[PDB]
RNA sequence: AGUCGC
């Protein structure tokens, strides 16, 4: 799906950041830097963009968003 | 079905590689239903001829 | 569903009130406060500077169940002090320490930093 | 009263985005109540109720209403002015007890929309918004400060609906959590022993640990009691770090004031009989 | 007591008798009322299959044979 | 008058309020998805 | 209202509780009555039934209500004794080296039920105030219960070298006046075993004095735990570089010894022994071998375990597992067996193609040589399997056959 | 015409078979979908081996 | 290697696996002939060999983790657990929930659950690709302590961080589809999709008919829940054969309309009108609900360690560390060494290092990695403590934890069966009439059976009055006259 | 010999180390859907009235 | 029926 405002486990903020990181991996390969970047220090807060699956651009594909 | 033990549901050593070793119910119909491996895959048959 | 309303958790119910005192009667001179709709966050320190008060021989707070807003506080002190008021005083007391820390740390901050507001 | 302890504070380091601090000669029980004000107790606004028009969206309702109760907001201005649904005495919502927003958008152009906070708009006066660039053409830009994602549409897609924020505190829902982060230790030299290291050489010295700044490890006192507490308030943004820490002490004393006013009350009220 | 295909409370002559089927109970709207011999709808009832078979049906003791094509099946 | 009913392609209204077959005019599809009520409905951010 | 769940093995499976109003969507049940029901909490259902009279209320409160059913007449023995992480916290709890603060003494004190009020003096009273971990507990032992022995974990001896003339090696379970003495408490004092605690209480003080008193050990003791903690990491899963190569030096010894075995047999050097055929005594002997190489190296592995192991903390305390799991996680898993003998030659002559015809050699035949933090190979994964699944076949067979 | 058989789903008698992405995404159709199994009055069903 | 220079090249070239059969370097071998084959584990053995074992093999292994079937490749470093552990996580794997296929909110299958934010595992076997599961996730990345903390956890439950569910934590939204058709079906009774009215028609059951709408079934977005009617069908069925003014009211129809009995609560999602097969006008309504993980709900780990939620607590009383990075789930210490489920262990460690390194784990079963002092020895170059655990701080009191705490990420199912489905109770309900005893199912709002077992539990305990109670009083009380010259009844 | 009965609950069980041994907690809608069935008498009447 | 739960 999309990704969650505010990291699951701590309360950090961190939908934000997505667009931001996408970015970095076109030009930084450096997931670890990458992430580093955008000031996701501690684990749990990288897991969260670190994990995370972007569903929503296969599903924007679907004809009718009138539905 | 119900009431029977046999050798048809332990794990078989030709199973090695043909069917998942550790992919059958918990059920009273454990080790009857088996699941496919992963590389495993069917002959579709043909002609001898 | 049978999942209470969260703002349960902490507003006080129309027939309740925040404390209720209890004598007990297995030893002389005790007490046993009930305090509703309250935590760990104030039955933990209440109980700290009540054991700072040389005068109390026994505190003690325990929340009953989990899944229900309460705590019970025992105290328990000398036949010549009323525990009653060290559990008011032992709150004064505490009331004064944290404005003397709210007092320094404004100061603190006042202290000579940039981008404080 | 004389047995009250002094507590002392000191800031070692402060910027915008946490706030870093050491507290001495205190009970870690304070120490630890303290804490849990930071997370729970610290009133802020947040969305409380959304109402939605139109939702052509390749997503559902409820999920909408979700991802937007989350959304950050700048508490900055006294929330104190603005009162509690329960108390004030006007049915519903009303200006005085409510913020309100309106978010409407469609995806007309041939590209895949983004709808974001910064769509989201703020009925109310500018002292409350979402935390996107609001304040900050910040000279550190980061090319973004989009604040958050609320959705993604395609050509077709509406989106219309209202939503009203609240004054709430963390104990009632995360959302109203003020905290990013709030580390807490204390004793990281281990002397108390109230960790006990099997293999002591395994851990690795923390970065307040440089004391003996030796390799030693650990050196034990038994007449040690509990002392110097490391805190580091981290914010969400949602609320000034500092304004975080001193409403959180105002709020425990207003807490505490009134549990003693109401005990007052159970001898000045009914007098008690307990002798 | 033949005058009934469903008119029985005692005290004041029938309105409507409503079916609360949860409870197994027929009440009368305007008093307390249990008139009861609940019957939900017996062909809710048959429907005594679930954790038992069921697309064999051992519980089918009552075939149907659409009759309302023909005379009588 | 449920006269709205959403197409299945073409997504104009179908009109029908009646016991005429739901064929969608101008759009051949016959699967009509239902149009939301304009009833307001609370959902809580919570 | 009685409780119960199914299958309904034993009349301890069904009884009469009090219900309790709570929050959520789910019975609560006092962690205690798990055994009797035998349930767990990995998603288990329970159903409730609710008598309709003063009289059934009455049988049920009279006849069957738990604190009745504790001692079964089954095997005379208590049905139910304090389990799971409870049980391991006591143990931990009332070594001789535990000492508390007037404040957590005061806390515990507020947890328990029974409470005088008064405090007892602490054990130490120089150069601080400590009390002792024994002597809190003397506090939730009924009025005057009081047994004896019941020491018998792993530690002391196996009976001569307590008689060593009794050098306090600390683990006699000894109480008197219903005030605990000294030493470890554990399954074999507090479990359901026939000499133990919780069968005393019952018989001694009567049976609702001893319903309060498991409500107020479980209480104090987990309250205890909340301080001190309890976990698992790899860290328990580890011993050291020198158990390890004496772990792999001795399956390298077993196996050129099987090898050894082989070269007799195929040499045709050896004899049957009385009773029995040549193939029964080969794979006797061949057994024989496997059999003791894996517990010698298992008793290595328990050797070497330090004692602030989080792992050997829960089987000595008699919580869950056995000796045997410590073996398989840190030395060696062992042999795999069907029907109780070594994989069949599924194959013409073989286990899996992966080996050579007639290979009745330790691992092409069932062994497998390393340990589950090791990793099993493949082979030794897949036979693992069938010996597995012996164990989930027998399950669901047996099921039915006891039930008939 | 003798009658109708059903089609399994996917296989080179569907119209599923030849298209790409894009024409299944269009036609309301998940790409990841494994196929495979027959439609019968609106149910999916699969056969056993 | 040349046969590998042409897969690479595949990218943009027509070369396949097809083609890699016809050089022959790869056959296919069914049962009866892989009796016959002398078949080398790895290509690494069949290397070093020289006198080490025989020289005489014939095929080799593509990559001996293959033995595995579709559900067992899921769950990582299947090889460090207990064979029978990873039956149960096979059961399991396929029992989860989560997204199931992407165009799912235009299918109106009867019961579907989908979670809010699946995320690919952070610990995975290369299998794992293969299984498009990284398209369609099915779990979460918990924090996880092994702990015993407040003793809710025993027995296989789980304490929960309970803002993570707040902040979103295993959402998931349920939907359900009612189906309904007019059908023309009788002689002369006939349905119509319409509003009831007790004005005019036979049934009425005390429950909402005002939902409706004036076309006969309600509309999306309006809330819905435990008695409410959804469609509205009727059955005109008497014609007029009772001759002569049968009139009254309610006379010319019957009431069968479809209501909420499975679905006690949520909104309307859609509502679908189209004809289905046979010609007629047919319906199909879905409602969606949206479940938080609660009390009761049942969750598991890759490893076959499925426990019940005992208890959530609030995100202050979790025990924290350094940062305050608190645990979503808590699982009980005991859980692991009578299970020796060893691997979950190496996932959390595995884990840690992954999200912490930013890299995705391997986690395929058989290599040559030793994998376990490794990924142990990255993790202290980290800055943890080489093996795990940290030191946790105790929530409540703030006070430190006497030991450490072992803590990290592990992929997490929340499963299909869930509390608020399950329970049940009973207070008098419908009565079948083949036994005039109660109702078997909820689907009937049934009873529970008060078994032939049961009942001689029962005998043991010499609670003969309420044997009788429930055997009889309770369920199907009978009033018979008997003449007393004859037993027979008559 | 085995028949269903009335006045009969089910749901999944979890934990609880705060509860005494023979209690059991139970849920709301469970209470509240089931019920026992008082008499009557001249004293209790009064809190009966009450519910 | 089958699937499935313990
Ligand atoms: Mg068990
Ligand atoms: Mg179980
Ligand atoms: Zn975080
Ligand atoms: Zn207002
Ligand atoms: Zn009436
Ligand atoms: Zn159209
Ligand atoms: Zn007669």
């Amino acid at each position: 799906m999309i990704i969650p405002v505010r990291c699951f486990t701590c309360g950090k903020i961190v939908g934000n950041k997505w667009e931001a990181y996408l970015g970095l991996l076109q030009a930084e390969y450096t997931e670890g830097d990458a992430l580093d970047a955008l000031g996701l220090k501690r684990y749990c807060c990288r897991r969260m963009l670190l994990a995370h699956v972007d569903l929503i651009e296969k599903l924007l594909n679907y004809a009718p968003l009138e539905k | 079905r119900d009431g029977k033990l046999a050798k048809p549901r332990q794990l078989h050593n030709t199973l090695w590689g043909m069917v998942c070793p550790a992919e059958t119910p918990e059920g009273h119909a454990v080790g009857l239903v088996k699941n496919l491996a992963l590389m495993a895959y069917i002959s579709v048959g043909s002609q001898p001829s | 569903m049978n999942a209470p309303p969260a703002f349960e958790s902490f507003l006080l119910f129309e027939g309740e009130k925040k404390i209720t005192i209890n004598k007990d009667t297995k030893v002389p001179n005790a007490c046993l406060f009930t305090i509703n709709k309250e935590d760990h966050t104030l039955g933990n320190i209440i109980k700290s500077q009540l054991l700072k008060d040389p005068q109390v021989l026994f505190a003690g707070y325990k929340v009953p169940h989990p899944l229900e807003h309460k705590i019970i506080i025992r105290v328990q002190t000398t036949p010549d002090y009323s525990p009653q008021e060290a559990f008011t005083n032992a709150i004064t007391d505490l009331i004064s320490e944290l404005s003397l820390l709210e007092e320094r740390f404004r100061v603190a901050i006042k202290d000579k930093q940039e981008g404080i507001e | 009263m004389p047995y009250a302890n002094q507590p002392t504070v000191r800031i070692t380091e402060l910027t915008d985005e946490n706030v870093k601090f050491i507290i001495e000669n205190t009970d870690l029980a304070v120490a630890n109540s303290i804490r849990r004000v930071f997370i729970a107790e610290v009133p802020i606004i947040a969305i409380d109720w959304v109402q939605i028009d139109a939702n052509s969206s390749v997503l559902h309702d409820e999920f909408i209403a979700h991802r937007l109760g989350l959304i950050p907001l700048i508490s900055d201005d006294i929330v104190d002015k603005l009162q509690y649904s329960r108390d004030c005495t006007c049915e519903e919502f009303c200006p005085e007890c409510s913020v309100e927003f309106t978010l409407d958008v469609r995806c007309n152009e041939d590209q895949t929309r983004h709808v974001t906070s910064r769509d989201l708009i703020s009925n109310s006066p500018r002292v409350i918004p979402v935390t996107s660039r609001n304040r900050d053409n910040d000279p550190n830009d980061y090319v973004e400060q989009d604040d958050i994602l609320i959705v993604k549409l395609r050509k077709g897609q509406e989106l219309r609906l209202r939503a009203y924020a609240k004054k709430g505190f963390g104990k009632e829902h995360a959302k109203w959590n003020p905290t990013a982060g709030v580390a807490f230790e204390y004793d990281p030299d281990n002397a108390l022993r109230h960790t006990v290291y099997p293999k002591p050489e395994e851990w690795p010295k923390s970065e307040y640990s440089e004391l003996d700044e030796d390799e030693s490890q650990a050196p034990y006192d038994p007449n040690g009691k509990p002392e110097r507490f490391y805190y580091n308030v981290e914010s969400c943004g949602s609320l000034r770090p500092e304004t975080i820490v001193l409403s959180a002490l105002s709020g425990l004393k207003k807490k505490l004031s009134d549990l003693q006013t109401q005990l007052s009350h159970e001898i000045q009220s009914d007098v008690l009989t307990i002798n | 007591l033949d005058a009934l295909p469903r008119v029985t409370c005692p005290n004041h002559p029938d309105a409507i008798l409503v079916e609360d089927y949860r409870a197994g109970d027929m009440i009368c709207p305007e008093c307390g009322l249990v008139v009861g011999d609940r019957v939900i709808d017996v062909g809710s009832e048959w429907r005594t299959f679930s954790n038992d078979k069921a697309t064999k049906d051992p519980s089918r003791v009552g075939d149907s044979q659409n009759p309302l094509l023909s005379d009588g099946d | 008058q449920p006269m709205i009913y959403i197409c299945g392609e073409c997504h104009t209204e179908n009109e029908i309020k009646s016991r005429d077959p739901i064929r969608c005019r101008e759009c051949g599809y016959r699967i009509m998805y239902k149009k939301r009520t304009k009833r307001l409905v609370v959902f809580d951010a919570r | 209202v009685i409780f119960n769940r199914q299958p309904t093995l034993h009349k301890m499976s069904m009884m009469g509780h009090r219900v309790r109003i709570l929050p959520w969507s789910t019975f609560r049940l006092n962690l205690s009555v798990t055994t009797p029901y035998n349930a767990d909490f990995d998603g288990d259902e329970m159903n409730l039934h609710l008598p309709q009279s003063l009289e059934t209320r009455a049988e049920i409160q009279e006849l069957a209500m738990v604190p009745r059913m504790i001692v079964t007449p089954q095997s005379n023995r208590p049905v139910m004794g304090i389990v799971q992480d409870t049980l391991t916290a006591v143990r931990k709890f009332t070594k001789r080296d535990v000492f508390l603060e007037r404040g957590e003494v005061m806390n515990l004190l507020m947890f328990l039920s029974t409470w005088d009020g008064k405090v007892p003096q602490p054990a130490i009273l120089k150069p601080r105030p400590l009390w002792t971990g024994k002597q809190i507990f003397s506090l939730i032992i009924p009025g005057h219960i009081n047994c004896i022995r019941t020491h018998s974990t792993h530690p002391d001896d196996e009976d001569s070298g307590p008689y060593k003339h009794i050098s306090p090696g600390d683990t006699k379970v000894v109480v008197e006046n219903g005030e605990l003495i000294m030493g470890i408490l554990c399954k074999k004092s507090l479990g359901t075993s026939a000499g133990s605690l919780v069968h005393i209480s019952y018989l001694e003080m009567g049976h609702d004095i001893t319903r309060l008193f498991y409500s107020n050990i479980q209480t104090v003791i987990n309250n205890w735990l909340l301080i001190e903690g309890h976990t698992i990491g790899i860290g328990d899963s580890i011993a050291d570089s020198k158990t390890y190569q004496d772990i792999q030096n001795t399956i390298k010894k077993a196996k050129q010894d099987v090898i050894e075995v082989i070269e007799k047999a195929h040499n045709n050097e050896l004899e049957p022994t009385p009773g029995n055929t040549l193939r029964q005594t080969f794979e006797n002997q061949v057994n024989r071998i496997l059999n003791d190489a894996r517990d010698k190296t298992g008793s290595s592995a328990q050797k070497s375990l330090s004692e602030y192991n989080n792992f050997k903390s829960m089987v000595v305390s008699g919580a869950k597992g056995s000796k045997i799991n410590i073996s398989q996680v840190i030395a060696v898993v062992g042999q795999q067996n069907v029907e109780g003998k070594r994989i069949p030659f599924g194959f013409k002559h073989r286990t899996l193609p992966h080996f050579i015809k007639d290979d009745y050699g330790p691992e092409s035949r069932g062994f497998v040589e390393n340990s589950y933090l090791a990793g099993l190979t493949p082979t030794e994964f897949f036979f693992h399997a069938m010996g597995g699944r012996e164990g989930l076949i027998d399950t669901a067979v047996k099921t039915a056959e006891t039930g008939y | 015409f003798i009658g109708k058989i059903p089609i399994m789903l996917r296989s080179t008698y569907c119209l599923l078979n030849g298209l790409t992405d894009r024409d299944l995404c269009e036609l309301n159709e998940c790409p990841l979908d494994p196929g495979g199994y027959f439609i019968i009055n609106g149910s999916e069903k699969v056969l056993i081996a | 290697k040349r046969h590998i220079d042409q897969l690479k090249e595949r990218e943009y070239n027509n070369y396949s696996w097809q083609d890699l059969v016809a050089s022959g370097v790869v056959e296919y071998i069914d049962t009866l002939e892989e009796e016959t084959v002398m078949l080398a584990m790895t290509p690494d053995d069949l290397q070093e060999k020289e006198v080490a074992y025989c020289s005489t093999y014939t095929h080799c292994e593509i990559h001996p983790s293959m033995i595995l079937g579709v559900c067992a490749s899921i769950i990582p470093f299947p090889d460090h657990n207990q064979s029978p552990r990873n039956t149960y996580q096979s059961a399991m794997g396929k029992q989860a929930m989560g997204v199931y296929i992407t165009n799912f909110h235009v299918r109106m299958d009867t019961l579907a659950h989908v979670l809010y934010y699946p995320q690919k595992p952070l610990v995975t076997t290369r299998s794992m690709e293969y299984l498009r599961f990284r398209e369609l996730p099915a779990g979460i990345n918990s924090i996880v302590a092994i702990a015993s903390y407040t003793g809710y956890n025993q027995e296989d439950s789980v304490i929960m961080n309970r803002s993570a569910v707040d902040r979103g934590f295993f959402r998931s939204v349920f939907y359900r589809s009612y189906k309904e058709q007019e059908s023309k079906k009788g002689f002369d009774q006939e349905e119509v999709f319409e509003k009831p009215t007790r004005e005019t028609c036979q049934g009425m059951r005390h429950a909402i008919y005002d939902k409706l709408d004036d076309d006969g079934l309600i509309a999306p977005g309006v809330r819905v829940s435990g008695d409410d009617v959804i469609i509205g069908k009727t059955v005109t069925l008497p014609e007029n054969e009772d001759e002569l003014e049968s009139t009254n009211r309610r006379y010319t129809k019957r009431d069968c309309s479809t209501f909420l009995r499975t679905s006690e609560t949520g909104i309307v999602d859609q509502v679908m009108v189209t004809l289905n097969q046979e010609g007629y006008k047919f319906c199909k309504i879905r409602v969606r609900s949206v479940r938080i993980p609660q009390i009761g709900d049942k969750f598991a780990s890759r490893h076959g360690q499925k426990g019940t939620c005992g208890i959530q607590y609030r995100q202050e009383d979790m025990p924290f560390t350094c940062e305050g990075i608190t645990p979503d789930i808590i699982i009980n210490p005991h859980a692991i060494p009578s299970r020796m489920t060893i691997g979950h262990l190496i996932e959390c460690l595995q884990g840690k290092v992954s999200a912490n390194k930013g890299e995705i784990g391997d986690a395929t079963p058989f290599n040559d990695a030793v994998n376990v002092q490794k990924i142990s020895n990255l993790l202290s170059d980290y800055g943890y403590h080489l093996r795990g655990n940290e030191v946790l701080y105790n929530g409540f009191t703030g006070r430190k934890i006497t030991s450490q705490i072992f803590i990290g990420p592990t992929y997490y199912q929340r499963l299909k069966h869930m509390v608020d489905d399950k329970i049940h109770s009973r207070a008098r309900g419908p009565i079948q009439i083949l036994n005039r005893q109660p109702m078997e199912g909820r689907s009937r709002d049934g009873g529970l059976r008060f078994g032939e077992m049961e009942r001689d539990c029962q005998i043991a305990h010499g609670a003969a009055q309420f044997l009788r109670e429930r055997l009889f009083e309770a369920s199907d009380p009978y009033q018979v006259h008997v003449c007393n010259l004859c037993g027979i009844m008559a | 010999m085995g028949k269903r009965v009335d006045f009969s609950a089910r749901t999944v069980i979890t934990p609880d180390p705060n509860l005494s041994i023979d209690q059991v907690g139970v849920p709301r809608s469970i209470a509240a859907n089931m019920t026992f069935a008082e008499i009557v008498t001249p004293f209790n009447i009064d809190r009966l009235q009450e519910l």
